[PDB]
Protein backbone atom coordinates (compact mmCIF):
# COMPACT_ATOMS: atom_id res chain seq x y z
CA UNK A 1 0.00 0.00 0.00
CA UNK A 2 2.55 2.61 1.18
CA UNK A 3 5.61 0.51 0.05
CA UNK A 4 8.11 1.86 -2.62
CA UNK A 5 6.34 5.15 -3.53
CA UNK A 6 8.08 7.75 -5.72
CA UNK A 7 8.87 11.22 -4.22
CA UNK A 8 6.41 12.69 -6.85
CA UNK A 9 3.53 10.47 -5.56
CA UNK A 10 4.37 11.43 -1.91
CA UNK A 11 4.27 15.16 -2.93
CA UNK A 12 0.97 14.65 -4.83
CA UNK A 13 -0.60 12.92 -1.76
CA UNK A 14 0.67 15.49 0.79
CA UNK A 15 -0.47 18.46 -1.43
CA UNK A 16 -4.04 17.07 -1.69
CA UNK A 17 -6.77 18.67 0.41
CA UNK A 18 -7.53 15.25 2.03
CA UNK A 19 -6.15 14.38 5.53
CA UNK A 20 -6.33 10.60 4.79
CA UNK A 21 -4.49 11.00 1.43
CA UNK A 22 -1.91 13.15 3.33
CA UNK A 23 -1.61 10.42 6.03
CA UNK A 24 -1.04 7.63 3.42
CA UNK A 25 1.54 9.80 1.59
CA UNK A 26 3.30 10.67 4.94
CA UNK A 27 3.50 6.95 5.90
CA UNK A 28 4.93 6.20 2.40
CA UNK A 29 7.61 8.99 2.99
CA UNK A 30 8.44 7.42 6.40
CA UNK A 31 8.92 3.93 4.78
CA UNK A 32 11.14 5.49 2.03
CA UNK A 33 13.20 7.37 4.69
CA UNK A 34 13.43 4.07 6.75
CA UNK A 35 15.06 1.84 4.03
CA UNK A 36 18.58 0.46 4.76
CA UNK A 37 20.25 1.27 1.39
CA UNK A 38 20.56 5.01 0.53
CA UNK A 39 17.26 6.61 1.85
CA UNK A 40 16.35 9.57 -0.48
CA UNK A 41 16.69 12.19 2.33
CA UNK A 42 17.97 15.00 0.00
CA UNK A 43 15.17 14.23 -2.54
CA UNK A 44 12.51 14.59 0.24
CA UNK A 45 14.17 17.90 1.43
CA UNK A 46 14.36 19.31 -2.19
CA UNK A 47 10.61 18.50 -2.71
CA UNK A 48 9.89 20.95 0.19
CA UNK A 49 8.26 18.27 2.36
CA UNK A 50 9.90 19.24 5.80
CA UNK A 51 7.46 22.25 6.41
CA UNK A 52 4.49 19.91 5.60
CA UNK A 53 5.77 17.25 8.09
CA UNK A 54 6.34 19.95 10.79
CA UNK A 55 2.73 21.26 10.34
CA UNK A 56 1.45 17.61 10.61
CA UNK A 57 3.20 17.44 14.06
CA UNK A 58 0.52 19.89 15.32
CA UNK A 59 -2.48 17.84 14.07
CA UNK A 60 -3.65 16.75 17.62
CA UNK A 61 -6.94 15.56 15.95
CA UNK A 62 -4.98 12.96 13.84
CA UNK A 63 -2.40 11.09 16.05
CA UNK A 64 -1.28 8.67 13.17
CA UNK A 65 -0.12 11.61 10.92
CA UNK A 66 1.73 13.06 14.01
CA UNK A 67 3.55 9.71 14.46
CA UNK A 68 4.37 9.28 10.71
CA UNK A 69 5.64 12.89 10.30
CA UNK A 70 7.65 12.60 13.59
CA UNK A 71 9.26 9.34 12.34
CA UNK A 72 9.92 10.83 8.81
CA UNK A 73 11.55 13.95 10.39
CA UNK A 74 13.63 11.80 12.88
CA UNK A 75 15.07 9.87 9.87
CA UNK A 76 16.05 13.21 8.22
CA UNK A 77 17.43 14.66 11.59
CA UNK A 78 19.56 11.47 12.05
CA UNK A 79 21.41 12.26 8.77
CA UNK A 80 24.13 14.86 8.10
CA UNK A 81 24.48 18.27 9.88
CA UNK A 82 22.94 19.92 6.77
CA UNK A 83 19.98 17.44 6.96
CA UNK A 84 19.54 18.14 10.74
CA UNK A 85 19.72 21.93 9.96
CA UNK A 86 16.90 21.45 7.39
CA UNK A 87 14.68 19.86 10.15
CA UNK A 88 15.56 22.74 12.59
CA UNK A 89 15.04 25.46 9.87
CA UNK A 90 11.53 24.02 9.30
CA UNK A 91 10.65 24.91 12.92
CA UNK A 92 10.63 21.30 14.20
CA UNK A 93 12.21 22.06 17.68
CA UNK A 94 9.07 23.68 19.38
CA UNK A 95 6.73 21.23 17.55
CA UNK A 96 8.71 18.21 18.92
CA UNK A 97 8.86 19.70 22.47
CA UNK A 98 4.99 20.02 22.38
CA UNK A 99 4.78 16.27 21.45
CA UNK A 100 6.73 15.27 24.65
CA UNK A 101 3.41 15.78 26.61
CA UNK A 102 1.45 13.56 24.09
CA UNK A 103 -0.89 10.90 25.62
CA UNK A 104 0.44 8.46 22.92
CA UNK A 105 3.73 7.01 24.24
CA UNK A 106 4.86 6.02 20.70
CA UNK A 107 4.53 9.70 19.51
CA UNK A 108 6.21 11.07 22.71
CA UNK A 109 9.15 8.58 22.20
CA UNK A 110 9.54 9.73 18.56
CA UNK A 111 9.77 13.39 19.80
CA UNK A 112 12.42 12.28 22.39
CA UNK A 113 14.34 10.53 19.53
CA UNK A 114 14.11 13.61 17.25
CA UNK A 115 15.33 16.06 19.94
CA UNK A 116 18.28 13.72 20.74
CA UNK A 117 19.34 13.79 17.05
CA UNK A 118 18.97 17.63 16.93
CA UNK A 119 20.87 18.18 20.25
CA UNK A 120 23.47 15.57 19.13
CA UNK A 121 24.48 17.61 16.05
CA UNK A 122 26.64 19.96 18.17
CA UNK A 123 26.84 22.77 20.78
CA UNK A 124 24.63 25.39 18.99
CA UNK A 125 21.67 22.97 18.32
CA UNK A 126 22.07 21.45 21.83
CA UNK A 127 21.79 24.92 23.42
CA UNK A 128 18.89 25.85 21.06
CA UNK A 129 16.95 22.70 22.16
CA UNK A 130 17.58 23.79 25.84
CA UNK A 131 16.44 27.43 25.05
CA UNK A 132 13.17 26.12 23.52
CA UNK A 133 12.64 24.43 26.98
CA UNK A 134 13.07 20.67 26.30
CA UNK A 135 14.71 19.74 29.68
CA UNK A 136 11.61 20.13 31.98
CA UNK A 137 9.17 18.02 29.76
CA UNK A 138 11.98 15.42 29.17
CA UNK A 139 12.71 15.13 32.95
CA UNK A 140 8.93 14.91 33.72
CA UNK A 141 8.76 11.74 31.51
CA UNK A 142 11.22 10.13 34.01
CA UNK A 143 9.45 11.51 37.16
CA UNK A 144 8.14 8.06 38.25
CA UNK A 145 8.67 6.15 41.60
CA UNK A 146 10.39 3.22 39.79
CA UNK A 147 12.16 3.38 36.37
CA UNK A 148 11.40 -0.39 35.90
CA UNK A 149 7.68 0.43 35.15
CA UNK A 150 8.70 2.33 31.99
CA UNK A 151 9.03 0.53 28.64
CA UNK A 152 12.70 -0.53 28.11
CA UNK A 153 13.09 1.17 24.67
CA UNK A 154 11.35 4.35 25.90
CA UNK A 155 13.79 4.66 28.90
CA UNK A 156 16.81 3.89 26.60
CA UNK A 157 15.72 6.68 24.21
CA UNK A 158 15.20 9.19 27.09
CA UNK A 159 18.67 8.35 28.59
CA UNK A 160 20.35 8.68 25.14
CA UNK A 161 18.68 12.10 24.42
CA UNK A 162 19.73 13.39 27.91
CA UNK A 163 23.35 12.28 27.21
CA UNK A 164 23.36 14.35 23.93
CA UNK A 165 22.26 17.40 26.03
CA UNK A 166 25.40 16.72 28.20
CA UNK A 167 27.60 16.23 25.11
CA UNK A 168 30.02 18.53 23.17
CA UNK A 169 32.27 21.43 24.11
CA UNK A 170 33.25 24.93 22.83
CA UNK A 171 31.08 25.74 24.77
CA UNK A 172 30.26 23.01 27.34
CA UNK A 173 26.46 22.73 28.20
CA UNK A 174 25.02 25.66 30.31
CA UNK A 175 25.83 25.22 34.05
CA UNK A 176 22.15 25.49 35.11
CA UNK A 177 21.13 22.91 32.40
CA UNK A 178 23.81 20.51 33.81
CA UNK A 179 22.57 21.16 37.42
CA UNK A 180 18.95 20.43 36.34
CA UNK A 181 19.73 17.12 34.53
CA UNK A 182 22.33 15.66 37.06
CA UNK A 183 19.84 14.32 39.77
CA UNK A 184 17.98 12.29 37.03
CA UNK A 185 21.37 11.17 35.61
CA UNK A 186 22.46 9.92 39.11
CA UNK A 187 19.18 7.89 39.21
CA UNK A 188 19.73 6.38 35.68
CA UNK A 189 23.28 5.37 36.83
CA UNK A 190 21.66 3.03 39.44
CA UNK A 191 19.21 1.45 36.88
CA UNK A 192 19.69 -2.26 35.89
CA UNK A 193 19.52 -2.00 32.03
CA UNK A 194 23.03 -2.21 30.41
CA UNK A 195 22.15 0.25 27.57
CA UNK A 196 20.76 2.84 30.09
CA UNK A 197 23.96 2.36 32.20
CA UNK A 198 26.24 2.76 29.13
CA UNK A 199 24.55 6.03 27.99
CA UNK A 200 24.37 7.35 31.63
CA UNK A 201 28.14 6.72 31.92
CA UNK A 202 28.78 8.47 28.55
CA UNK A 203 26.74 11.48 29.83
CA UNK A 204 28.88 11.58 33.07
CA UNK A 205 32.10 11.18 30.95
CA UNK A 206 31.08 14.28 28.89
CA UNK A 207 30.31 16.32 32.04
CA UNK A 208 33.70 15.41 33.66
CA UNK A 209 35.71 16.35 30.52
CA UNK A 210 36.62 20.01 31.14
CA UNK A 211 37.67 22.43 33.94
CA UNK A 212 37.86 21.10 37.55
CA UNK A 213 34.65 23.13 38.40
CA UNK A 214 32.74 20.84 35.95
CA UNK A 215 34.27 17.71 37.59
CA UNK A 216 33.28 19.11 41.06
CA UNK A 217 29.55 19.41 40.03
CA UNK A 218 29.56 15.65 39.23
CA UNK A 219 31.84 14.42 42.11
CA UNK A 220 29.69 16.45 44.64
CA UNK A 221 26.68 14.22 43.64
CA UNK A 222 28.48 11.13 45.12
CA UNK A 223 28.50 9.13 41.83
CA UNK A 224 32.23 8.03 42.07
CA UNK A 225 31.48 4.73 44.04
CA UNK A 226 28.74 3.82 41.45
CA UNK A 227 31.18 4.61 38.55
CA UNK A 228 33.85 2.33 40.16
CA UNK A 229 31.20 -0.46 40.47
CA UNK A 230 30.39 -0.03 36.72
CA UNK A 231 34.20 0.00 36.02
CA UNK A 232 34.09 -3.65 37.16
CA UNK A 233 31.14 -4.58 34.85
CA UNK A 234 31.45 -7.47 32.35
CA UNK A 235 29.89 -5.44 29.48
CA UNK A 236 32.53 -3.52 27.47
CA UNK A 237 29.88 -0.86 26.40
CA UNK A 238 29.60 0.01 30.17
CA UNK A 239 33.35 -0.30 31.12
CA UNK A 240 34.44 2.02 28.20
CA UNK A 241 32.45 5.21 29.31
CA UNK A 242 32.86 4.32 33.06
CA UNK A 243 36.70 4.25 32.60
CA UNK A 244 36.49 7.48 30.54
CA UNK A 245 34.55 9.18 33.44
CA UNK A 246 37.02 7.87 36.14
CA UNK A 247 39.95 8.97 33.89
CA UNK A 248 38.43 12.47 33.49
CA UNK A 249 37.85 12.88 37.28
CA UNK A 250 41.57 12.03 38.07
CA UNK A 251 42.64 14.94 35.73
CA UNK A 252 41.15 17.16 38.47
CA UNK A 253 42.42 18.26 41.90
CA UNK A 254 44.26 15.93 44.35
CA UNK A 255 40.99 15.92 46.39
CA UNK A 256 38.87 14.81 43.35
CA UNK A 257 41.54 12.15 42.46
CA UNK A 258 41.36 10.95 46.14
CA UNK A 259 37.58 10.26 45.84
CA UNK A 260 38.41 7.78 43.03
CA UNK A 261 41.10 6.01 45.20
CA UNK A 262 38.76 6.00 48.33
CA UNK A 263 36.03 4.26 46.22
CA UNK A 264 38.50 1.37 45.54
CA UNK A 265 39.13 2.04 41.82
CA UNK A 266 42.82 0.91 41.94
CA UNK A 267 41.74 -2.74 42.70
CA UNK A 268 40.18 -2.94 39.14
CA UNK A 269 43.43 -1.81 37.35
CA UNK A 270 45.28 -5.26 37.31
CA UNK A 271 42.54 -6.41 34.86
CA UNK A 272 42.13 -3.02 33.04
CA UNK A 273 45.91 -2.79 32.46
CA UNK A 274 45.85 -6.34 30.89
CA UNK A 275 42.46 -5.91 29.11
CA UNK A 276 42.30 -7.54 25.59
CA UNK A 277 40.76 -4.27 24.20
CA UNK A 278 43.71 -1.90 23.40
CA UNK A 279 41.59 1.28 23.99
CA UNK A 280 40.72 0.06 27.57
CA UNK A 281 44.45 -0.61 28.22
CA UNK A 282 45.39 2.81 26.71
CA UNK A 283 42.77 4.80 28.75
CA UNK A 284 43.53 2.75 31.92
CA UNK A 285 47.25 3.66 31.54
CA UNK A 286 46.31 7.35 30.88
CA UNK A 287 44.21 7.20 34.13
CA UNK A 288 47.25 5.68 35.99
CA UNK A 289 49.51 8.47 34.69
CA UNK A 290 47.25 11.11 36.21
CA UNK A 291 47.18 9.28 39.50
CA UNK A 292 50.98 9.09 39.52
CA UNK A 293 50.87 12.82 38.93
CA UNK A 294 49.28 13.14 42.35
CA UNK A 295 50.39 13.28 45.99
CA UNK A 296 53.14 10.98 47.35
CA UNK A 297 50.44 9.20 49.47
CA UNK A 298 48.43 8.67 46.21
CA UNK A 299 51.62 7.27 44.52
CA UNK A 300 51.93 5.04 47.67
CA UNK A 301 48.38 3.59 47.07
CA UNK A 302 49.49 2.68 43.46
CA UNK A 303 52.48 0.87 45.06
CA UNK A 304 50.29 -0.88 47.77
CA UNK A 305 47.76 -2.15 45.18
CA UNK A 306 50.70 -3.88 43.36
CA UNK A 307 50.17 -1.70 40.26
CA UNK A 308 53.87 -0.81 39.61
CA UNK A 309 54.54 -4.38 38.10
CA UNK A 310 51.44 -3.71 35.90
CA UNK A 311 53.06 -0.41 34.70
CA UNK A 312 56.36 -2.32 33.95
CA UNK A 313 54.15 -4.78 31.97
CA UNK A 314 52.41 -2.19 29.68
CA UNK A 315 55.78 -0.40 29.18
CA UNK A 316 57.35 -3.78 28.12
CA UNK A 317 54.56 -4.94 25.77
CA UNK A 318 51.40 -3.11 24.62
CA UNK A 319 50.27 -1.12 21.55
CA UNK A 320 52.61 1.91 21.07
CA UNK A 321 49.85 4.36 22.26
CA UNK A 322 49.52 2.50 25.64
CA UNK A 323 53.38 2.37 25.90
CA UNK A 324 53.52 6.19 25.41
CA UNK A 325 50.93 6.57 28.25
CA UNK A 326 53.01 4.19 30.42
CA UNK A 327 56.02 6.42 29.80
CA UNK A 328 53.96 9.35 31.08
CA UNK A 329 52.95 7.44 34.17
CA UNK A 330 56.58 6.62 34.94
CA UNK A 331 57.78 10.20 34.42
CA UNK A 332 55.01 11.58 36.59
CA UNK A 333 55.80 8.97 39.24
CA UNK A 334 59.49 9.84 39.23
CA UNK A 335 58.67 13.53 39.31
CA UNK A 336 56.61 13.51 42.47
CA UNK A 337 57.89 10.39 44.14
CA UNK A 338 60.02 9.86 47.21
CA UNK A 339 63.49 8.30 46.91
CA UNK A 340 62.07 5.01 48.42
CA UNK A 341 59.19 4.97 45.81
CA UNK A 342 61.62 5.66 42.87
CA UNK A 343 64.04 2.94 44.21
CA UNK A 344 61.03 0.53 44.33
CA UNK A 345 60.19 1.35 40.66
CA UNK A 346 63.78 0.33 39.64
CA UNK A 347 63.59 -2.92 41.74
CA UNK A 348 60.35 -3.81 39.79
CA UNK A 349 62.47 -3.64 36.59
CA UNK A 350 61.44 -0.33 34.97
CA UNK A 351 64.95 0.47 33.44
CA UNK A 352 65.19 -2.18 30.61
CA UNK A 353 61.63 -1.55 29.11
CA UNK A 354 62.22 2.26 29.54
CA UNK A 355 65.52 1.98 27.57
CA UNK A 356 64.03 -0.27 24.81
CA UNK A 357 61.47 2.53 24.04
CA UNK A 358 64.31 5.03 23.29
CA UNK A 359 64.35 3.30 19.82
CA UNK A 360 60.82 4.67 19.05
CA UNK A 361 60.38 7.12 16.19
CA UNK A 362 58.43 9.46 18.43
CA UNK A 363 60.00 12.65 19.69
CA UNK A 364 57.63 13.23 22.59
CA UNK A 365 58.01 9.77 24.10
CA UNK A 366 61.78 10.12 23.92
CA UNK A 367 61.66 13.39 25.85
CA UNK A 368 59.36 11.82 28.42
CA UNK A 369 61.68 8.85 28.96
CA UNK A 370 64.79 11.04 29.15
CA UNK A 371 63.14 13.19 31.91
CA UNK A 372 62.29 9.98 33.88
CA UNK A 373 65.99 8.81 33.54
CA UNK A 374 67.14 12.15 34.91
CA UNK A 375 64.62 11.89 37.75
CA UNK A 376 65.79 8.40 38.66
CA UNK A 377 69.44 9.48 38.56
CA UNK A 378 68.55 12.38 40.94
CA UNK A 379 67.18 9.79 43.45
CA UNK A 380 70.37 7.67 42.93
CA UNK A 381 72.46 10.88 43.59
CA UNK A 382 70.77 11.21 47.05
CA UNK A 383 71.93 7.60 47.88
CA UNK A 384 75.36 7.70 46.10
CA UNK A 385 74.07 4.81 43.89
CA UNK A 386 74.54 6.59 40.48
CA UNK A 387 77.27 4.04 39.46
CA UNK A 388 74.93 1.03 40.10
CA UNK A 389 72.25 2.71 37.86
CA UNK A 390 74.87 3.64 35.18
CA UNK A 391 75.99 -0.06 34.96
CA UNK A 392 72.27 -1.11 34.82
CA UNK A 393 71.62 1.22 31.79
CA UNK A 394 74.94 0.07 30.15
CA UNK A 395 74.10 -3.71 30.51
CA UNK A 396 70.66 -3.51 28.76
CA UNK A 397 72.08 -1.41 25.86
CA UNK A 398 70.57 1.84 27.14
CA UNK A 399 73.90 3.73 26.89
CA UNK A 400 74.08 3.00 23.10
CA UNK A 401 70.57 4.52 22.65
CA UNK A 402 71.32 7.74 24.73
CA UNK A 403 74.73 8.24 22.92
CA UNK A 404 72.93 7.93 19.51
CA UNK A 405 70.30 10.53 20.67
CA UNK A 406 73.20 13.07 20.96
CA UNK A 407 72.76 13.47 17.13
CA UNK A 408 68.89 13.69 17.17
CA UNK A 409 67.02 16.37 15.10
CA UNK A 410 65.08 17.68 18.17
CA UNK A 411 66.88 20.33 20.34
CA UNK A 412 65.44 19.16 23.75
CA UNK A 413 66.41 15.46 23.06
CA UNK A 414 69.94 16.54 21.89
CA UNK A 415 70.52 18.63 25.09
CA UNK A 416 68.99 16.06 27.56
CA UNK A 417 71.01 13.11 26.11
CA UNK A 418 74.33 15.13 26.06
CA UNK A 419 73.65 16.13 29.74
CA UNK A 420 73.21 12.46 30.94
CA UNK A 421 76.33 11.19 29.04
CA UNK A 422 78.47 14.05 30.52
CA UNK A 423 77.07 13.64 34.09
CA UNK A 424 76.94 9.82 34.61
CA UNK A 425 78.64 8.07 31.61
CA UNK A 426 81.94 10.03 31.13
CA UNK B 1 26.04 10.62 17.70
CA UNK B 2 22.74 10.63 15.85
CA UNK B 3 20.44 7.65 15.32
CA UNK B 4 18.08 6.43 12.62
CA UNK B 5 14.90 4.42 13.15
CA UNK B 6 14.50 1.52 10.73
CA UNK C 1 56.56 15.02 33.65
CA UNK C 2 54.80 16.41 36.75
CA UNK C 3 51.28 17.48 35.74
CA UNK C 4 47.77 16.24 34.94
CA UNK C 5 46.82 15.66 31.33
CA UNK C 6 43.21 15.92 30.12
CA UNK C 7 41.77 13.65 27.42
CA UNK C 8 42.60 16.08 24.59
CA UNK C 9 46.16 16.61 25.85
CA UNK C 10 46.88 12.88 25.66
CA UNK C 11 44.75 11.91 22.67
Amino acid sequence: GTVNWSVEDIVKGINSNNLESQLQATQAARKLLSREKQPPIDNIIRAGLIPKFVSFLGKTDCSPIQFESAWALTNIASGTSEQTKAVVDGGAIPAFISLLASPHAHISEQAVWALGNIAGDGSAFRDLVIKHGAIDPLLALLAVPDLSTLACGYLRNLTWTLSNLCRNKNPAPPLDAVEQILPTLVRLLHHNDPEVLADSCWAISYLTDGPNERIEMVVKKGVVPQLVKLLGATELPIVTPALRAIGNIVTGTDEQTQKVIDAGALAVFPSLLTNPKTNIQKEATWTMSNITAGRQDQIQQVVNHGLVPFLVGVLSKADFKTQKEAAWAITNYTSGGTVEQIVYLVHCGIIEPLMNLLSAKDTKIIQVILDAISNIFQAAEKLGETEKLSIMIEECGGLDKIEALQRHENESVYKASLNLIEKYFS
Amino acid sequence: RKRKWS
